[PDB]
């Protein structure tokens, strides 16, 4: 079978922060994107006018649309992992949270980061990009991969 | 025979039409936009007269919102949300709700800008 | 205000064009004939402005596009020349059949696989 999947990560590190995806086709990266430019990490991709653009949209959406609050709390990293599996024609999704390296599924009412990016996440990746059309990605994407003259 | 009459170029459904305002606006100026058109945000009545609603992407504003007192959710119109209608999920704190497929409604800020669908009658 | 149509009682009507989405799946073939039972065709992409509202399509739809093996080209139903521009043909599964989705993308796929299909009644 195969598996597409999308590694959202947002790390709050005092007064910098850096937002990044990653693409990965089979756990293999294919793209890759630094919160500004998204660019191809395997030779199949190099000069895709597709999926590229799309995910250009859809990345930098994702974090500007997150309403990520001033905290004196230092250090905060998250996570939000997105993967989609096509196998034996049938469509299954797996996604997970992680606070600071940590899974957690549970949200609690105080109105916090970990909170926010818990109840957000799947909504903000999902606007233009559902289970669906993950899998048909995936599907479009397995296609180039083994026509790849590399 | 025709469907209408509607506002010009909004689609025409079983004695309603709809217009899809790419323009994100929050939920007030959406609400002031379908009004200066003689028509309201979308309302939810019937899953089967609105059965279109179930293949729109994305996220828009409906007429649905949240009086905190009585803690419950209406139509501009005043009407209750009718049950078995909409499945509500919390998302963000606030008082208003995204319409998305299929047939959800997403808890968003009021003042937060997204586009919006409205909704006219007969 | 304004009237839309002639359409079915029971159809989507945009500037004067018809639509209706079955979510019944079947094969292309199927599809076809089925649209075809109801005095209309699958669904044919002509134009960008009098069908921009197909950008807010969900999900993935058997269309008219036709496969003509000789010279590679993509046609539809009707005959009638897919304009330039119009759809971006992604290649996923090999077949002579596509399935519409947003953003006016077409997935070629095998003919035979059952998916859902958008029926059109243009005049």
């Amino acid at each position: 079978g195969h598996k597409l999947a999308f590694n959202f990560n947002l790390e709050i590190n005092g007064s910098d922060t850096h937002s990044t995806v990653d693409v990965d086709l089979d756990d293999s990266q294919i793209i890759t994107f630094d919160g500004k430019d998204i660019r191809p990490t395997i030779p199949f991709m190099i000069g895709d006018e597709i999926f590229l653009p799309f995910y250009k949209n859809v990345f930098s959406e994702f974090f500007s649309l997150f309403r990520r609050v001033p905290t004196s709390t230092p250090y905060e990293d998250l996570t939000y992992f997105y993967e989609c599996d096509y196998t034996d024609n049938k469509s299954t999704f797996d996604q997970d949270y992680l606070y600071n390296g940590e899974e957690y599924t549970v949200k609690t009412q105080e109105a916090t980061n970990k909170n926010m990016w818990l109840t957000t996440s799947e909504f903000r990746l999902k606007k233009w990009f559902d289970g669906e059309d993950c899998i048909m990605h995936l599907r479009s994407l397995v296609r180039k991969m083994e026509d790849s003259k590399r | 025979s025709y469907c209408g009459p509607c506002p010009k170029n909004w689609i025409c459904y079983k004695n309603n039409c709809y217009q899809f305002f790419d323009e994100s606006k929050n939920w007030y100026e959406s609400q002031a936009s379908c009004m200066s058109q003689n028509a309201s945000l979308l309302k939810v009545y019937s899953k089967e007269d609105q059965d279109l609603l179930k293949l729109v992407k994305s996220y828009h504003w409906m007429g649905l919102v949240h009086i905190p007192t009585n803690g419950s959710w209406q139509w501009e119109d005043g009407s209750i949300l009718s049950p078995n209608l909409l499945t509500i999920i919390e998302m963000q704190k606030g008082d208003c709700a995204l319409y998305a497929s299929s047939f959800k409604g997403y808890i968003e800020n009021c003042s937060t800008p997204n586009t919006y669908i409205c909704m006219q009658r007969t």
